[PDB]
């Protein structure tokens, strides 16, 4: 039949829907309902809200049969380069519909895609048909947009969703949808989420789909996450057994979870700081693990950078033994 | 093309220093009646790094949003790290307490800033920071090892752990 | 117009996948309701992953709307994502049509299988995930890789995951010999052994060797030397001297073997294995074993940035005679 | 109350006003002479009715680096022998079909007017005799609008009955052009030659200059004779540098301070100051160290490193130009000031290796020194790059290496001057280290203000170009290897030529001067003495 | 030519040494299934001989009938690079290393146009046409990542063989589609042997005692044995038992560099020692080269316990010279702390 | 789609069951706040991240040029010529000079 995404489904349709973002969109609707609206530049993670923003704000502005004329939606991934701004966007914001007056809007999702020459002369259409047309950009990195680019347009940061607030529109789409969770459930949820509403979505349909309990365990298992158990033992064996064999076990751990050790080296350096270790084991185990992080980027035997993981917590467990 | 820069007088613009930027930038509060703070003047100042049209769009992005200059109201509009975190930071990593750095370090990577942008405000706070030449120097040599490694693609909280770790050694090794 | 034997004698059909039982039946379960889900195959290389995602192609599929159907990429590509995004989009939204003989009809989806999927980036692995649900229903993945964890979440949220375990040495030992009596070579059962342990468990390397070592001999026996030439192995003869010119706490004699390690042309990787596998694996002290890991870690890094092997093999060996002559 | 550019207010009218390339230039003017002698003959013929051995080829060809002088030198001979040039740029659109339907009648009739201003020599477009003269500018760039305009010039190689010439920037055209042409070299022209021209342009604008500095913009921009007329023309007619009065016999002031102009370190620092003193001096205010990381970022830009380069001078030690607790503090100083410089070299390998630098080097041909190399030429096409890059990285890492190699620099220098401020004592000791402590510099990086590299780039060019020599004899022109044929073949083959010399020397047979050609090696007599002299 | 360029073999009985490995070289050509080689091993072993010979094998005697061209190649930033070919009417020779960064580049649309040059060429002789890499371990990753595409492309309709002397650099992905070929250095026997072959065709007969002495003095180069041996020749008509073997003048320069390196330790001799590495460096003698000779020469005049240290300093700085542009900088950052070192260890 | 995630369980490795460390290392986790001070609270003086000073100079700069180049005297236009001749010995002053001063 038909079982659409939750992520689709449970849409911000009006700009009241959003849950985190309020100063922000409340000066949104305050340019919407002034006849202000400025060049956007809405940057963020993924999954924070951006695009619905945008959408609302365009089904405000105009209609649902002048939607597919007066507002123009891109996407620079698909095609890069002045072939673009020079083509459908400047004729877009060129042109005039016939007996349509007002102002357009171009929705350039994903604009960091952008090359440098093609946001060159997007500045110029900008500055050039800014009566016209607004523009809003909507990106991930800041980094990857020109300055005088980012300067023609105001700029809004989507924040990654916390916890405190995210949690009850979560339980809400519980509510609706009648899935048994745990508390576990929600907490691996918003922990595996990082501030990332379609991803909490779209793990907890996957997950309830998969198995019909979310549970921690079935999360973890869902996701293909590395366990909390599985690091913990990880750490229990470099800092308790000898050389030999913490290398024999963490390699047949490794290869019976489909384990890296980038992503090792992740949930470890997540352990450090949990686990009270002095202030010059700590650094040393920082440095050592961003080393190996570092040499595994570049082509190198694991085997060899999965003994030096283990050297590193091997050259201060005596030290921690003989510091008591 | 060489050729074109052959038949042409090449001529070198380089970045506005900040008394420049202060001055036009008194210059258009004293034309508009703005009330403001050396706070925010010092806020708009940091924001634009060497960009006259990125200060006056600061300038008038915060006088449209709140209509004071002040670091709350500068530092909302344009929403970068703020550089007292950043300052604090790296005076933790000067007293090599690699907690209370790292407590701002994943407070900052939780509020969702890229690891380019805390990089650079690392660099651009450590670059004016008090404290001795030979310290500075290893501080900013890490910081740009690991702004390397930042750009060949290896981009984690693991990596500017690591150099919080490295700054603190700095600290604790002659 | 002779194909490799990798090619040759992959298996033709699913269920002929030795070794895999659950992969297998859930590949199985597919197949009967002529749905394959998004796939992420994970395990040792080898192992018969694009053995069994070929074989459950070419059973869905026609044996003529196999190839066309399906698109093998490598997921490593150096021009980074984009270009594969552009043969992924061209892919899909060129079509062919699909008939089959046998009296049952072709699915409406296509197949993409993207191999070496965990060398993807996150960037763009998030990059891909726009393009996987932009086209759910007319083209279907299958992303092939070693290591599940360096897929991203969205991606491994979406796909069904299946471990595929290394076969036992005995099995390894049985296919090969198998192999050699089909393809007519005279060869007996400890080079067969010895082939399986120089491969470590990779059978596409041993048939890959097996292979090599029969074109090259011209009909003879085939000898543990020719093997052991034909995978790069340094004898442990050599070792031997590399760990005694270690313990004797002599540099010049160190010079000397490593000198005579590179006439030989060995590769230094393959050395710096050969030390890993021999230091690991031995009486040596933890703080001894740390520091030589460490250093055989900082070697093996600076070989792969394209260090000269003379001054890295005497660096390391430096620290491993100083290591082992500190007990002295 | 003047209205042309200093290009073509000071072109040269006459072949003897360009400067340097003085064989090419009489390669050219022979050349022309004798196509304007046989087309003298030729009229003289007509009066009269109403080819190995003369080898005069239908075209010339000229090639060699921007800005020399290969346009002007071809419009000074056509002016002076009586030319009329038709000129094609790539600034119209010539295709096959409209460059020759519109310009074979050139060639293959006579002109109409032969007498008056037809002197002057026009251009091609499309939306006393004179004898007409085809001029090709700039052959090596090629459009797709331009369908078939290679096999329009071969036609006007096969068909034609008045001279072409060729100009070209590409020094590999040459080698894909197929067809018959005389081929003239035009080599970069030496610095002093090019300094003085600039000198006398500049004493005809009632203006008194150093050549030091005209030497720095000249090497700085490589000898582009029209790059530095032009900034010249710039920095003269907005005022000059800085007041400054040189009193010199070898009275007005003297104007030096165009080089620091030209990289645009005048816009960091006040006229009062001066890079040397401010790099001499300790600094310690923040405006100081924002001009010196501002200075170092605008290096950092071209991909030069400024301190290094110019290490000897910058630093404070002295320079000479080439031509016991006595013995605790002697020793203690030289070791304080060894231990601060290799400090301040593994600082500057940390910043070259494990730093990003803003442009990617190596990104076309191999690292610097090799003869492997080839040729890079600029794009031909109308379409963009189209590659991602990211601007923020070559936004910050300028700005990191620079700030990283100024705290090196003023570690080091702070360094050796806390060591330095004690020689007095080992001076009132009797004991002088200062010939330890010295620098010896070449005379090469001595003549300039500040230098953009410190090794010889004419020594490696000449290197460079002995190499590529020898190993494009035939024989020696299929060794597999390249680095490895340097590293065996050419060593031997230079103990070879020294063995041979000193046989020559010996006043032994003349038959061991054709042992080349014994083994029937086609190494040039030039070459073989070039590699029989040593090993520098 | 000389005799490292006359007396060359050309067949694969006339290798005079590794003769189990010339026969089995020969019978990989025999079933027809000739895959791509990695042919590596030191320098001047016999790589690029038996790669002739295994050409002269597969084709017809047409693979000697040598010539050379120039290919202009555009790069995806649009612009031009200009690289030179090895080629004959059967096979080809590119160094593709030669593009720097944009080797990559020089990968992929040169075998793409071979393999339209098979696709359009009919002979009848051979289904494939073999490409010689040159230096494969000088690629880039882009660039070994694109060989690999190439080679997984393009295999039925040309051939690969990679010629190197470090397989360390060469990735993993690529050693596991090429048949290794391991070419050890040949013996002092077998330099002798050799030697005196090649010595027998010029009517010349040359001692055993100097054709030792030339096999132990080429550290088992058997090109530059031949070419000592020819530089022998050229001094004097009869060879001698104590004919002193001329030595290489930029090593005999790299040993006076590492004297003055170890009889001064000053900033003005370490700016000496900055001039003579810059003038080597301008003879395009590879850093790599000069630093492996510089620390021979420094570990002979170094002490027991320090040897390991200089050694793995002289590492140290060796990666950091592959890893930065400037190999200068790294060169006199070995040098200056070297002298460093050297200079607190004479100090007690 | 219906996702599953397939791990072939061998119950003789052990590392399947897998339970929590007993060493107190990893039983007492530390705790970390996640406390940090309020950013509007301390305020920002002038010149803290920048080289921004109470005092800005006047009077030093914006000096228009507005210079009169006299015409230089024969006298001293041949011995600028000579210093030029001395300072390179090779060049041929005297055959470019004159033609230069009737090209201006
Ligand atoms: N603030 C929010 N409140 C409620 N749901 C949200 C919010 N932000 C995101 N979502 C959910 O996330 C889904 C997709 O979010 P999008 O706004 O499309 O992601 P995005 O902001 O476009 O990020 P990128 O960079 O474009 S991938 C929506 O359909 C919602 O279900
Ligand atoms: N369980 C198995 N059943 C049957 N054949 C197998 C099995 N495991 C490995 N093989 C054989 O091993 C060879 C290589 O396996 P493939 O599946 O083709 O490659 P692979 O396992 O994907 O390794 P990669 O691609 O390098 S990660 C083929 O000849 C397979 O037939
Ligand atoms: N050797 C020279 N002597 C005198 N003036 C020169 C010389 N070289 C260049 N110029 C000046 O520079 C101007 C332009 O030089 P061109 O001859 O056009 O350069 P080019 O050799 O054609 O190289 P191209 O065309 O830019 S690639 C001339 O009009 C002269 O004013
Ligand atoms: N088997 C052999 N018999 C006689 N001469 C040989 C033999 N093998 C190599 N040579 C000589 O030694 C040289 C080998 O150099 P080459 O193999 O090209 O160096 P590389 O191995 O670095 O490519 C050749 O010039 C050849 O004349
Ligand atoms: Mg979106
Ligand atoms: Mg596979
Ligand atoms: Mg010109």
């Amino acid at each position: 039949i038909r079982n659409l995404p939750w992520v689709e489904k449970y849409r911000p349709q009006t700009l009241n829907d959003l849950i985190s973002h309020q100063d922000i969109l409340s000066t949104i609707q305050k340019f919407i309902n002034e006849d202000r609206l400025p060049h956007l530049l809405l940057y963020g993670p993924p999954g924070t809200g951006k695009t619905s923003t945008i959408l609302a704000c365009a089904k405000q502005l105009y209609k649902d049969k002048e939607f597919g004329s007066m507002v123009l939606e891109l996407n620079a991934s698909d095609d890069r380069g002045i072939d673009i701004i020079r083509g459908p966007i400047l004729s877009f914001a060129s042109t005039r519909t016939i007996f349509k007056k007002g102002f357009k809007l171009v929705i350039l999702d994903e604009a960091d895609a952008m090359t440098q020459d093609a946001q060159n002369a997007l500045r110029r259409v900008i500055e050039k048909f800014t009566e016209n047309t607004r523009f809003c950009l909507i990106c991930n990195y800041l980094s990857k947009i020109i300055p005088a680019l980012q300067s023609r347009c105001t700029r809004f940061r989507f924040g990654p969703l916390t916890p405190e607030l995210m949690v009850p529109r979560l339980e809400h789409v519980v509510e609706e949808e009648k899935v048994d969770i745990s508390e576990d459930g929600m907490k691996a949820l918003v922990t595996l989420s990082s501030g990332d509403m379609r991803r909490a979505l779209n793990i907890l349909q996957s997950t309830n789909m998969a198995f019909g309990k979310v549970t921690e365990e079935t999360v973890y298992t869902c996701t293909g996450h590395p366990l909390k158990s599985d690091i913990a033992n990880i750490l229990d064996w470099m800092l308790n057994q000898d050389f030999t064999t913490a290398y024999r076990n963490i390699t047949e751990l490794k290869t019976l979870k489909g384990l890296a050790l980038h992503d090792i080296l992740t949930e470890i350096h997540l352990f450090v700081h949990r686990v009270d270790f002095p202030s010059s084991v700590r650094i040393h185990l920082l440095t050592k693990m961003a080393d190996i992080e570092y040499r595994l980027s570049v082509g190198t035997n694991e085997k060899i950078q999965l003994s030096s993981l283990i050297a590193a917590f091997q050259v201060t467990r005596d030290l921690i033994v003989a510091e008591a | 093309i060489e050729p074109i820069q052959s038949r042409c007088a090449v001529l070198r613009y380089t970045k506005l220093t900040d008394a420049q930027i202060l001055t036009r930038l008194m210059n258009v509060i004293e034309k508009e009646r703005v009330p403001y703070t050396d706070d925010g003047l010092e806020a708009i100042i940091f924001t634009a790094q060497g960009d006259m049209r990125q200060a006056l769009n600061n300038l008038q992005s915060t006088f449209s949003g709140f209509g004071f200059i002040n670091s709350e109201n500068v530092f909302k509009v344009c929403d970068e790290p703020h550089p007292l975190l950043v300052k604090e930071m790296i005076q933790h990593c000067v007293n090599a307490n690699i907690d209370e750095a790292y407590k701002i370090l994943a407070h900052l990577w939780h509020l969702g800033y890229s690891p380019e942008d805390i990089i650079g405000n690392i660099f651009r706070v450590c670059k004016t920071f008090q404290m001795a030449e030979y310290l500075k120097l290893e501080f900013i040599k890490e910081i740009g090892y690991t702004h390397m490694k930042i750009a060949e693609g290896v981009n984690s909280l693991l990596q500017m752990a690591g150099l919080l770790a490295r700054l603190c050694q700095k600290t604790m090794a002659p | 117009k002779p194909v490799p034997w990798v090619e040759k004698y992959r298996p033709k059909c699913v269920d002929e996948v030795a070794f895999q039982e659950e992969v297998v039946a859930v590949l199985k379960k597919s197949l009967e309701g002529a749905d394959l889900p998004n796939l992420l195959f994970y395990g040792p290389p080898g192992t018969g992953k694009t053995s069994t995602i070929l074989a459950a192609a070419r059973e869905l599929f026609g044996p003529e709307l196999f190839r066309l159907r399906v698109l093998e990429l490598n997921a490593s590509d150096e021009r980074g994502i984009q270009v594969v995004r552009e043969k992924v989009k061209n892919f899909a939204q060129l079509t062919v049509s699909g008939s089959r003989s046998d009296g049952k009809p072709c699915p409406p989806f296509k197949i993409v299988i993207l191999d070496e999927a965990d060398s993807m980036t996150s960037a763009a692995q998030a990059a891909l995930r726009r393009t996987m649900e932009k086209e759910s229903k007319t083209t279907r993945f299958c992303l092939i890789c070693n290591y599940v964890s360096r897929i991203i979440e969205p991606l491994t949220s979406r796909c069904s995951k299946f471990r595929f375990k290394p076969l036992s040495d005995k099995i390894q030992q049985q296919r090969l010999l198998d192999i050699a009596k089909k393809e007519n070579v005279k060869i007996s059962d400890e080079g067969i052994a010895y082939l399986v342990k120089v491969s470590e468990g990779d059978l596409r390397k041993a048939i890959t060797f097996l292979q090599s070592a029969t074109r090259l001999t011209g009909g003879k026996e085939i000898t543990e030397k020719v093997i052991t030439d034909i995978a790069g192995v340094i004898p442990a003869e050599k070792i031997d001297g590399v760990f005694a010119a270690c313990q004797s706490g002599s540099f010049d004699k160190l010079e000397a073997v490593v000198k005579d390690l590179i006439d030989e042309g060995h590769a230094a990787t393959q050395l710096v294995n050969q030390l890993h596998d021999v230091v690991v694996e031995n009486n040596l002290s933890d703080k001894q074993k740390s520091i030589i890991t460490e250093k055989l870690a900082e070697v093996d890094k600076c070989l792969a940035d394209g260090a000269d092997e003379h001054l890295q093999l005497i660096s390391l060996c430096a620290t491993v005679m100083q290591q082992l002559s500190q007990n002295c | 109350t003047e209205d042309m550019l200093w290009t073509e207010k000071y072109q040269p009218q006459t072949a003897s006003e360009l400067i340097g390339n003085e064989l090419a230039i009489k390669k050219l003017h022979s050349w022309l002479k004798d196509w304007k002698r046989r087309a003298e003959l030729e009229e003289r013929q007509n009066l009269k009715g109403k080819e190995e051995e003369s080898r005069l080829c239908n075209t010339v060809l000229i090639t060699g680096p921007t800005g020399v002088g290969k346009t002007a030198a071809v419009y000074a001979c056509a002016q002076e022998l009586g030319f009329k040039i038709f000129e094609v740029n790539a600034s119209s659109q010539r295709s096959g079909r409209q460059i020759l339907s519109q310009l074979k009648e050139a060639t293959q009739s006579h002109q109409v007017d032969k007498q008056g201003v037809n002197s002057q020599k026009p251009c091609f477009f499309n939306s006393k005799n004179a004898t007409s003269l085809i001029l090709f500018e700039e052959v090596d760039v090629i459009f797709d609008e331009d369908a078939g305009f290679l096999n329009a010039i071969k036609t006007f190689m096969a068909t034609t009955k008045r001279p072409v010439i060729l100009t070209t920037s590409d020094p590999t055209f040459s080698l894909m052009f197929d067809g018959c042409f005389e081929e003239i070299k035009f080599s970069t022209p030496s610095l002093l030659n090019v300094a003085s021209y600039l000198q006398m342009i500049c004493l005809t604008e009632n203006f008194r200059t150093d050549v030091k500095d005209f030497v720095t913009l000249l090497t700085a921009n490589t000898c582009d004779i029209r790059k530095s007329i032009l900034y010249l023309q710039f920095w003269i007619r907005s005022g000059g540098g800085v007041l400054e009065e040189r009193p010199l016999t070898l009275l007005p002031k003297c104007d030096s301070g165009c080089a620091e102009t030209l990289f645009g370190l005048k816009n960091i620092f006040s006229p009062s100051e001066d890079l040397f003193s401010f790099l001499k001096h300790k600094i310690t205010m923040k405006e100081e160290w924002h001009k010196f990381i501002q200075l170092l970022t605008e290096f950092q830009m071209r991909n030069v490193d400024f301190l290094y380069s110019n290490l000897e001078f910058i630093l404070p030690l002295p320079v000479d130009t080439i031509p016991t607790t006595a013995g605790k503090k002697c020793s203690a100083l030289v070791s304080h000031c060894l231990n601060s410089l290799s400090e301040f070299m593994d600082n500057m390998s940390f910043l070259d290796a494990l730093l990003t630098d803003v442009r990617e080097q190596n990104k076309y041909g191999r690292n610097d020194f090799s003869w492997t190399n080839g040729k890079v030429t600029s794009g031909l096409c109308d379409e963009f790059s189209l590659e991602s890059n990211d601007g923020w990285t070559s936004q910050s890492s300028g700005e990191l290496k620079a700030a990283a190699e100024a705290l090196s620099f003023t570690k080091c220098s702070s360094a050796i001057s806390k060591a330095l401020e004690t020689l007095n004592s080992c001076k009132k000791l009797g004991r002088d280290p200062t010939n330890d402590l010295t620098f010896y510099v070449s005379q090469k990086r001595n003549n300039v203000y500040f230098s953009q590299s410190a090794a010889n780039l004419d020594n490696a060019w000449k290197r460079i170009s002995v190499i590529k020599s020898v190993f494009s004899s035939r024989s020696l022109l299929y060794v597999g290897n390249r680095q490895a044929s340097i590293i065996e073949y050419l060593p031997t083959l230079r103990n070879i030529c020294k063995t041979e010399k000193l046989k020559e020397q010996g006043k032994s047979k003349r038959r061991f001067l054709h042992y080349f050609e014994g083994i029937h090696l086609d190494i040039p007599k030039e070459t073989v003495n070039t590699l029989a002299a040593d090993f520098p | 030519s000389l005799w490292v360029d006359k007396y060359r073999p050309c067949s694969l009985g006339r290798l005079d040494y590794h003769k189990e490995q010339a026969a089995q070289l020969r019978n990989l050509v025999q079933c027809g299934d000739f895959p791509h080689l990695l042919v590596y091993g030191p320098s001047g072993a016999g790589k690029k001989t038996r790669i002739m010979c295994i050409l002269r094998e597969l084709y017809g005697v047409g693979v000697e009938k040598l010539r050379i061209e120039h290919q202009t190649i555009t790069t995806p930033s649009k612009k031009k690079i200009e690289i030179s070919t090895i080629a004959s009417n059967y096979h080809l020779e590119v160094n593709p290393s030669d593009a720097g960064n944009s080797d990559r580049v020089v990968i992929q649309e040169m075998l793409k146009t071979v393999a339209q040059s098979q696709q359009l060429e009919t002979n009848s002789q051979r289904d494939f046409k073999v490409v010689l890499l040159t230096e494969v371990d000088k690629l880039t990753k882009d660039a070994q990542h694109a060989l690999r595409r190439t080679m997984e492309k393009y295999m039925s309709t040309c051939r690969l063989i990679l010629c190197c002397n470090s397989t360390s650099k060469v990735i993993p992905p690529i050693r596991s589609r090429c048949l290794a070929v391991r070419v050890p250095a040949p013996s002092i026997e077998d330099i002798c042997h050799v030697l005196s072959t090649v010595c027998k065709k010029e009517g010349l007969n040359l001692p055993s005692q100097l054709a030792h002495r030339l096999a132990e003095k080429s550290c088992r180069n058997l090109r530059k044995a031949l070419l000592m041996c020819e530089a022998c020749r050229v001094q004097q008509y009869p060879f001698t038992a104590d004919q002193e073997i001329p030595e290489t003048d930029w090593e005999v320069y790299l040993r006076e560099t590492a004297n003055a390196i170890v009889s001064q330790q000053t900033p003005q001799r370490l700016l000496e020692v900055r001039g003579r590495l810059y003038e080597l460096l301008t003879h395009c003698i590879p850093p790599e080269i000069i630093m492996k000779g510089l620390l021979s020469e420094l570990l002979h005049n170094c002490d027991g316990q320090l040897k390991g240290e200089v050694a793995q300093m002289a590492a140290y700085y060796e990666h950091r010279l592959q890893l930065g542009s400037k190999a200068i900088y790294h060169l006199e950052a070995f040098v200056a702390k070297f002298m460093a070192l050297y200079k607190k260890f004479m100090e007690d | 789609q219906r996702v599953v995630h397939v791990q072939q369980k061998d119950d003789g490795c052990c590392l399947w069951h897998l339970k929590p460390p007993s060493c107190p290392l990893l039983t007492k986790f530390k705790e970390l706040n996640t406390k940090v001070i309020d950013l509007s609270k301390c305020g920002i003086a002038l010149g803290e991240f920048s080289t921004l000073n109470s005092k800005l100079k006047s009077g030093n700069s914006a000096a228009v040029f507005m210079r009169t180049r006299k015409e230089f005297t024969e006298e001293v236009r041949n011995l600028l010529l000579e210093e030029i001749r001395w300072s390179n010995p090779e060049f041929s002053l005297k055959k470019y000079f004159p033609l230069l001063l009737k090209k201006q």
